[PDB]
């Protein structure tokens, strides 16, 4: 097994869209790694169009709740739920290819029911967007005010201008 | 699943 | 055409679900009616199970709209936009056979797209919840408060019970 | 066209499942008659495996709402809502051919969503369950129980004994 | 034909979707009337949820081309594509039930192919959406800015709204 | 195997939809566990959006079976029935990373058959809202009147909420 | 139309299989037929497969219950109901064209659900089979017993062997 | 109507696959033209693929049951149970234009259920192989030797040749 | 392998739907423990929603014909064959976790085809609902007719109820 | 694995479309292959007819991220993605056998949903577009008008012909 | 429905 | 719809 | 379109 | 096949 | 099934 | 019908796509009015997206070979095919209304089979594309070349452009 | 595995439909055993109906990119392609089991799109037709010119005369 | 059924 | 195709 | 068929 | 997304 | 595509 080979380097790959079932093999493989080493880093290489929002936040606060530092790779894309978990890489340690492009955007869903369940999951899908918007400001040194009016729509960056808008932190040349 |  | 006959008697069924196709026709019809004799009742028998919010407010208007006074007769049944209808005859002139039940709810719905789109739908719906209710409201008598309580969820009653309410005004023996 | 020229007579004819688009003919074709002359006897000719329960109480309401005398002659079958509409005819006048099957049973449905939800439809197909049953026995002459008890599952029988159970008056040699 | 006949008083009904089948009819209508007496007033009632961009414009351009005055009045709702008619209708003739719902919004479309394809079929939609948007601004009386920050997305709004916007001139209260 | 590997360390992952496959695969797991060493803790993390009620039951009786504690810890989300399973942690030992979502409601389901049927099969479900409502008020220190309240409609709460709320002991923020 | 021509001199056509709605429309016609004159005869042709059974009875019953004879004629086939219909006409004028096939067997079915219906079912089914067979005796002079063998499964045959068993009165050389 | 008017001049139409519809469409119109002139010869134009064999024998005994000659004309093609009625004809008035083509083969069926029914269904479909063999050998005067080699598989012929085999009695070229 | 462990300590999880495919497993396994060690308990866990009948008699009489004791345990719930296999557990070796869900009721199947086909099967099915109710009879001390009764339709009840009727010795609570 | 020891040798097979899956396989074993061994050549044979964009732009990136050079050996076909990565090995070892055909062209897509986002949509793509002509240009030889000319549909070559054209450094015959 |  |  |  |  |  | 009354003003409507079926209907009437009125002009409004070209061919060439002058007036759009027989109207007799959108492009089409045959199909296509560049620069003024370059791809233009252009004469206002 | 088995031995079997899957593996299989040892001969079975013609080149470079003499043994068939394949083994080492069958044929495809695009993929076609008529030419001894006489339509031959033509050296028997 |  |  |  |  |  080749990923079983590149785990042995603490070397982690999310690729495609993102799931709970995807989530779960990236908790267990970064849980697993910690166990292996608490100290060393390990490297999270992304590749996604994105996913569900919850299955990314679990993935988000595994790479907090565990001691080592998970760097972020960017290689291909790392689009809406993908740009996202790529800004969460460790402070200083967030990078990407010269040719990746980095994509942010507002969650999307849908409402089926009543009256009443539709608000309710329209709220929910607000305090989503809040939440995410909240981090994604924080991790880019962007204001919430500007990170909602530039993910109202899809905002393709190439790898120079997601360092430059802050999402990472350097473009491996 | 409210996704982005 | 046994339709066209009975229209020449000021009859008028609207049977089926309300879209904008039925709702087109009985439109149409109440129209007809007005420009054939503006002076004389009109009779709409309802024995619907709901449908579309707009197009029923189409029929709903059009009869507050023309001349005659819409006499509403509700066979078999009037549910949710239904009932709304049957409620909203000509005050003195609801009426329902004996064996009749008649159902009242909220709206239901979908919603699909950014969190944007889905906030703007999801409000849009609260807006014709909030209208239904009261007029619903105003045409049975009762508070606003008390309606949304009981179309919260769906509300069965016998044509006796509906008289008891206020959505009709006589159930005939 | 032959329906058209029997509706001269005065003869309906109800064939098939009952729906809202079926009742909605009978109801059309009652009211025709009645416009046409409300004191001759209408012939309600009945062949039918049954259908939905509102759109079967709109056409027996309707059969007690104008003021001819709709008698009732089942042919091949009347089952389920069939039976229960042939029992509905004048009385003295509900009647039936000899090889004839006449079956009764509770009522059929479906529930689907939140436990308040199924439980509220659960109730609602109760009622109906209740009402018919009521109605059953005041037509046929039999107590709540006899017919709550027969009704538990399909009650399959002859002419004659329709005859003798209540359902009928006659049945035509 | 109960249509038929309403068309003979000088109305057209514009219910449901719009496309090149219902566009065609509603022109041929609109010929007709202008051919029978090009100087009565034509009353043509809206209530559509929207259509195909170029087939309400035929509409529109037929509206304007002929003789007589086209009154607009919206029943139900008018939405998107809808909305855009029922501002076109004749200054001082565009009215509306005071239920109905208004709704108006940029345009929705797709685009498959070679990128050179995509660039042309996005300029061209680009292009459908700036002359609807110059067209509702100047029908009602809102700046060229102001309509395409309303049109961002769905723009919902009551009858008496709608007037205050310029869409309509008086609500039928 | 990556999963086996964290499960020689005691950690069981429930990620995805609740049902009989998967209930069966987590009882397996803590079976083994505990017979592997009937006293070490034992760390469910939960990942799920819930499912069938008697599959999770299953999981519910085998972690109070069983004689190790058995901790939860929530990540990304925690609903319905996976709110339900994190709430009967043992207590001390129920968590929840900064970002997950916890969220309850009432069962759903259906019903198809005789009007019997349909009673029997929604009293059913009745007293599994009851008996779910039951255990989640006794874990939470919520009382059965609220918690069948709270639980009406889709019912969201952040980690911290969930932690004041009482189906959660504390957030490892 | 053809066959309103043929119908006025009392020509009637049976093609295709059996079921509510061809029963009405044979129903209908002999009706009529009998309106026009109650005295003369009437030719039922029959090239029919079969069918539904009660729609078969409806038939049958309505053949005996107007004062019509009603000669019965096949050409093609008459198989099981179309069989049982055929044997049906009035006495010494039941029909057969040189090449026709006639066949009889006895009754197909299904049913589903729990035991207690399925039992129910059954027995219905067998009674349709004990009553026509009864009739198939009765109509052909042969026995019960030997009814009930010969039709256990298909028993086809030529016009003269039909004739020489007591199906058919004649066959047109 | 086209067709229509070609009747009025005793020509009938039979095109396409045959079915009991097409049959009682085709008898239907042969037992007019006789109710309108049982002595002027009819002319059946044929160009049929074939079809159903008790369907066809329908026409084929009706053709002989009324008065008036019926002449066929095979055009495009007569094939299996086609070329069979157009060798039905009446002696000396079996035509075909120059380019039709004719076919005659055994026939195709099919059975499933026990070893018993699917015998019982052989046999029959091998006595309809026999009669039609039989008859056809009457038509054409071979042997009904030659005829049941001939048919074994398809047998395509122009219009020369089977004038020459006999199943037709002249080619109108 | 997990299930391979939990076997080696004679363990054995019935999951899920009952059909030959998991009797298949059920019983092998079965044969394999007593091959082991004849002298042994063996756990056989149940959490079934039922399945097919000659499946789960297969399980009875297996767990019958081997020398080891079979204890059950119910494990989220035992429906239908689910329960009754959970009946036929060893004397006083038949368990329940406290929150488990005990059903019982009468056979589901279907019939198709000839009349008498449908009558042997439906008696066949009639004759496992007797062996069955019998059997219940006996496993729970419950008379036959009471048996009858209750599972006539479902009959749900809680572990605790399940002990009092008999169908399990003890709740582990 | 028969790959597995191709790997030991450092080849690398590309084969059909090239997607996420694809790419992460390729990124993955490039990676590999560079903790292996940082200095000996890798190679790379590529049979694709193309594939997602930023999938292969993940792989470019990948082969000058990583130490060791590259080779790339078109093998059957290399078209657009593909051909852009066999042009972009490591210069001087490029090469392709005698038959292989070589293609390039524009990118494909599509975009669907409101102007906003098909304009937004549209404009990525173009910008993908001049990003793989610019490197085209540079990797080729040739300036960027004349590639953009050149790929603006499909443009095949033969293995010398892409040499001519700068695409690889050698045909291996 | 029972046929024949 | 219920139905009987 | 929401409904009632 | 039946089913319990 | 019922589910939550 | 409403399309009918405006055929006798010579008014022929082309609606929608363009295909066989539509071209005879087109035809047919365009041969009738010249049988009204040789001399009078006719008024062919366009509003279609395009269509088969041998249809769209057989239109022009009918519009040609009647001695009326046959007008065309773009409604809506007149696209690809549509926008080609709009420029086939009759000299100085070419309009638009003014928010007309009118679009010329090469053909598109399909092949498959042997090299050979997609070659000849291929061909053929061309022919056509030729054919239709060059009537489109004759009745435009543009040069062969000018045409080519501008039907490469999607050639979209306003009713002000198409005249610019010389695909009609004048713009009504 | 017991092709790895035979695979030791320097035995490749191509079997079935040729397409890239299935060329990436006869590549590897190829590369794999010249890697073992560059000098003994490999014994390639063919048994293919055909396939991508990409495919196959590259599998027929491949073969003689190695230094091992690729041998070519057709069993069962070699079609189209596969033909192309057996031919292009080792001179002299080209062979065929007694009953195998070889069949050859130009290129079959598709084209969609515009005429540009249609016209480009038909060259391309054509190019490969060349290509494969070439290659056939120089591997048999035939001309160009009876190669492409020969392949115009599918070419069946038995290994015998595909020996007379020059596919295959010599029939192993 | 049987067809030619 | 462009709709409102 | 050959379209525009 | 675009492809190539 | 081009296949043999």
């Amino acid at each position: 097994d080749i990923y079983s080979r590149l785990l042995k380097d603490r070397i982690v790959l999310l690729s495609g869209e993102i799931n709970d079932s995807v989530a779960s093999s990236i908790v267990a493989q970064l849980l697993f790694l910690e166990a292996e080493d608490p100290e060393k880093d390990i490297g999270l290489y992304i590749n996604s169009p994105g996913g569900v929002i919850t299955s990314g936040l679990s993935i988000y606060d595994t790479m907090n709740f565990i001691r080592p530092d998970v760097s972020t790779i960017c290689i291909g894309q790392a689009a809406a739920m993908g740009a996202f978990l790529l800004s969460c890489g460790a402070k200083g340690k967030r990078f990407s290819l010269p040719h990746s492009r980095i994509m942010i955007h507002q969650p999307l869903g849908g409402a089926q029911g009543q009256a009443s369940d539709i608000e309710i999951i329209s709220n929910e899908i607000l305090r989503l967007k809040g939440l995410m918007n909240s981090i994604l400001a924080q991790n880019s040194g962007q204001s919430l005010e500007q990170i909602a009016k530039d993910t109202d729509r899809d905002f393709y960056m190439s790898a120079k201008e997601a360092k430059e808008y802050g999402l990472i932190d350097k473009v491996l040349q | 699943a409210a996704a982005a």
